[PDB]
């Protein structure tokens, strides 16, 4: 459906294969399924379509919002409270933004283990691969910073992982 | 050690001096006055309640002498309370002016400059 963007929530072209009956027995499925649509699903999609009707007379819209770009934690004097004030609650809008990433990752990889049946192990290592980055780069942007987090932690989390990787890069050119 | 009680130029008994006549006074509506309305309200119903007569509605006029009274020394209280204080500041500003090398002005590093040690919490 529309409601969705299928490029962010993709899945597989839907193979079907066709009935190819080869007893003369009646199946007892189809006579039920017939039964469904004729008492229960004409009905529904009847109430949906008057409620749709009804919703077509009344048009209004709701706006996501956006929100402008403003210096981070790196830029911010040491005791300019104004600019550690904006740059902490942009790093906590990011922080969320991130969250609901790594949710949107999941939700992937969990409806690739449920489609692919027996064969998920297999077909589903593109969505493993891209769980197993995004968690990485999750966990090394928030692990550890604990209850009373901040946008000054991560950013001393960050530089003492840059000082490790140059010390660990500096080590490697000497041999 | 008192502070100020020898400061220059200070007159012995005098409660408000003129210099604090530039000051804003105190709005008659300042909720610390209303505070002090409500004490002397509080002052004319424990006076009834102590002489054993009706709390709320015994003595009218002797519980507004009480409101009034209260309400009319807080007001010159709260004047004297804002002068001093703004002697203070006045005070600190001009020897803060006066001793530059006391107080030098720091050039200010941004946090992408200093060096924070990080604790992580686990
Ligand atoms: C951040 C807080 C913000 C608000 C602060 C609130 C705190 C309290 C208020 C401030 C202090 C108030 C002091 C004045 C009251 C004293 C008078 C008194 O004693 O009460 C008796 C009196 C009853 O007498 P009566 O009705 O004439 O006849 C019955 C006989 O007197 C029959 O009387 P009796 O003598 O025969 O009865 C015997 C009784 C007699 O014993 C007493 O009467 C006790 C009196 C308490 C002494 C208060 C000490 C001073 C205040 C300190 C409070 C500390 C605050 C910090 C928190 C800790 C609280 C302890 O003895 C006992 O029962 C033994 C019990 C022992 C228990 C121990 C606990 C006692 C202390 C607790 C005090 C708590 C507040 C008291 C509430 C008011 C009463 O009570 C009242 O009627 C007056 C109460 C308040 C009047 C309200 C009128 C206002 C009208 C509405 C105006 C609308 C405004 C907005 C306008 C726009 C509208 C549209
Ligand atoms: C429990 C609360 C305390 C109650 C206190 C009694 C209430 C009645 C007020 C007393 C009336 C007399 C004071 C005002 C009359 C004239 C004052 C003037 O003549 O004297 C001046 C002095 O003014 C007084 O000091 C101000 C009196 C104000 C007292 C109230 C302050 C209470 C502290 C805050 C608690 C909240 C109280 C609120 C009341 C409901 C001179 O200053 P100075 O000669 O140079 O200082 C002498 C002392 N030195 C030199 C050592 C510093």
């Amino acid at each position: 459906p529309d409601s969705w963007d299928k490029d962010v929530y993709p899945e597989p072209p839907r193979r079907t294969p066709a009935p190819a009956p080869q007893t003369s027995l009646p199946n007892p499925v189809t006579y039920l399924t017939k039964i469904f649509d004729l008492l229960v699903d004409r009905p529904v999609t009847l109430a949906r379509e008057f409620i749709e009707q009804q919703h077509a007379k009344n048009r209004y819209y709701y706006y996501h919002r956006e929100f402008r770009r403003v210096p981070d934690i790196t830029e911010c004097e040491e005791k300019d409270i104004l600019c550690m004030f904006e740059a902490e609650m942009q790093w906590r809008r990011d922080y969320k933004v991130d969250q609901e990433i790594v949710n949107i990752i999941q939700e992937r990889l969990k409806a690739c283990q449920q489609r692919e049946g027996e064969s998920y192990r297999q077909n589903c290592a593109k969505e493993l691969e891209q769980f197993t980055q995004v968690s990485k780069a999750f966990q090394d942007r928030y692990s550890d910073l604990g209850a009373h987090y901040s946008a000054r932690k991560c950013l001393a989390k960050q530089k003492q992982r840059m000082l490790a990787e140059r010390k660990a890069a500096k080590e490697a050119a000497a041999a | 050690m008192t502070m100020m009680s020898g400061r220059p130029g200070r007159v012995p008994l005098q409660f408000l001096p003129n210099e604090a006549r530039s000051l804003p006074p105190p709005k008659l509506t300042d909720p610390r006055l209303v505070y002090m309305g409500f004490l002397g309200y509080c002052s004319g119903l424990i006076d009834n309640a102590i002489r054993r007569r009706p709390v709320v509605s015994a003595g009218l006029h002797r519980q507004l002498l009480y409101v009034t009274s209260f309400v009319f020394f807080g007001y010159y209280l709260l004047k004297r309370q804002d002068y001093m204080y703004a002697l203070r500041d006045h005070d600190m500003f001009a020897y803060v002016k006066s001793h530059p090398e006391d107080f030098p002005e720091k050039d200010k590093k941004t946090y992408g400059e200093i060096l924070e040690e990080f604790h992580p919490v686990r």
